[PDB]
């Protein structure tokens, strides 16, 4: 295809996730960065730290714009405070061009960094309303658009257990099988969807669509879990627990604070059940459906002869995340152009010859609109 | 890992 040299162009550890190449200053500084579609700042490490290989020399950048304002970023977990500037920024493996982005430089962090995760930064890929300090500080996509032919689309596939793609400008269609199905982006700050629907092995988890996305649901690749509002992963929880239910397993394991290990080769993907989320489709009353396996949610540890998994969805006070668990499954088109969100089934997505990961519909669901937190 | 808190 057309985007062929953008193919492949992610890499990461599971759990710690995916980062793709990127040229920083002048002369080029490429450093590893980490794809997060739940923040908005573009942020590197710019001094020594235990866990970094490399850094961002500003002094050593002759195109560098000191912008003499300071900024500090807190996430779910970990944070970091640093300085604002300007560069010149390309990405090898992703559009021709180049481009004069902002750039915070980090000075300071905690519990940010991940030792042994190869990443020195992260792409905060999100709207300029949930950048730090404010709104004002031009996100990387946005500059990329404003000063560049490049479209207002960006697709991610990534492909768990680590790789992956994203293509910039367009779609690949080597990276999915089966047809696009979006769901419209409900406004711009996060990647902010409406679920509809929620079933465990077919059978509909019955709570108010409200529950699902209060405050928020949103597509996330910088988190690794599932991650659902409190009443919706008690429910959840209950009903996983009773579809698997020709094993048992510990309480602490559907908290997330215990591990269960098989034998090599040998974990019994079919005692668990797959789970769906309906989507808000583009037409009045219509959505559809994505689908998970075990495979995506139960995630393998690192890392002898034992396979050891971690179960992948947890509770939130935020609202809803579909991190990792959710789009190892697929390929994600941030369609920003038309304000929408399309899913397909991902052509590397783990399964067995059993089941697969699955992107289904039409299906008539009413009163959508009223699902969404105000 | 679990990217913003705030926003």
């Amino acid at each position: 295809g057309s985007f062929v040299e953008m193919v492949d162009n992610l890499r990461g550890k599971s759990g710690q996730g995916y980062y793709v190449e990127m040229t920083v200053g002048s002369p080029p500084q490429t450093l590893n960065i980490l794809v997060d579609t739940g923040s908005s700042n573009f942020a590197v490490g710019a001094a020594p730290h235990p866990f970094l290989h490399r850094y961002y020399q500003r002094q050593l950048s002759s195109t560098y714009r000191d912008l003499r304002k300071g900024v500090y970023v807190p996430y779910t977990q970990g944070a970091w405070a640093g300085e604002l500037g300007t560069d010149l920024v390309s990405i090898p493996h992703g559009p021709n061009v180049t481009v004069r982005a902002n750039i915070a430089a980090i000075t300071e962090s905690d519990k940010f960094f991940i030792n042994g995760s190869n990443w020195e930064g992260i792409l905060g890929l999100a709207y300029a309303e949930i950048a730090r300090p404010d709104d004002s500080l031009e996100p990387f996509f946005d500059s990329l658009v404003k000063q560049t032919h490049v479209p207002n689309l960006f697709s991610l596939q990534l492909c768990g257990a680590v790789g992956g793609s994203m293509i910039i400008g367009g779609i690949d269609h080597s990276l999915y099988t089966g047809s696009l199905w979006y769901t419209p982006i409900r406004r711009e700050w996060y990647y902010e969807v409406i679920i509809v629907r929620v079933e465990i092995n077919g059978q509909d988890l019955k709570m108010d669509c409200k529950e699902y996305n209060y405050d928020k649901s949103i597509v996330d690749s910088g988190t690794t879990n599932l991650r659902l509002p409190k009443k919706v992963f008690e429910a959840a929880v209950k009903s996983i627990k009773a579809a698997s239910s020709t094993e048992k397993f510990p309480d602490g394991f559907w908290l997330g604070e215990q591990l269960v290990c098989w034998q090599a080769g040998t974990t019994p993907w079919n005692i668990f059940p797959v789970i769906s989320l309906y989507l808000m489709g583009e037409v009045t009353n219509q959505s559809f459906r994505i689908t998970i396996l075990p495979q995506q949610y139960l995630r393998p540890v690192e890392d002898s002869q034992d396979d050891c998994y971690k179960f992948a969805i947890s509770q939130s006070s935020t609202g809803t995340v579909m991190g990792a668990v959710i789009m190892e499954g697929f390929y994600v088109v941030f369609d920003r152009a038309r304000k929408r969100i399309g899913f397909a089934v991902s052509a590397c997505h783990v399964h067995d010859e059993f089941r697969t990961a699955a992107v289904e519909g039409p299906f008539v669901t009413l009163d959508m609109e009223d699902c969404g937190y105000n | 890992v679990q990217f913003l808190a705030x926003x």
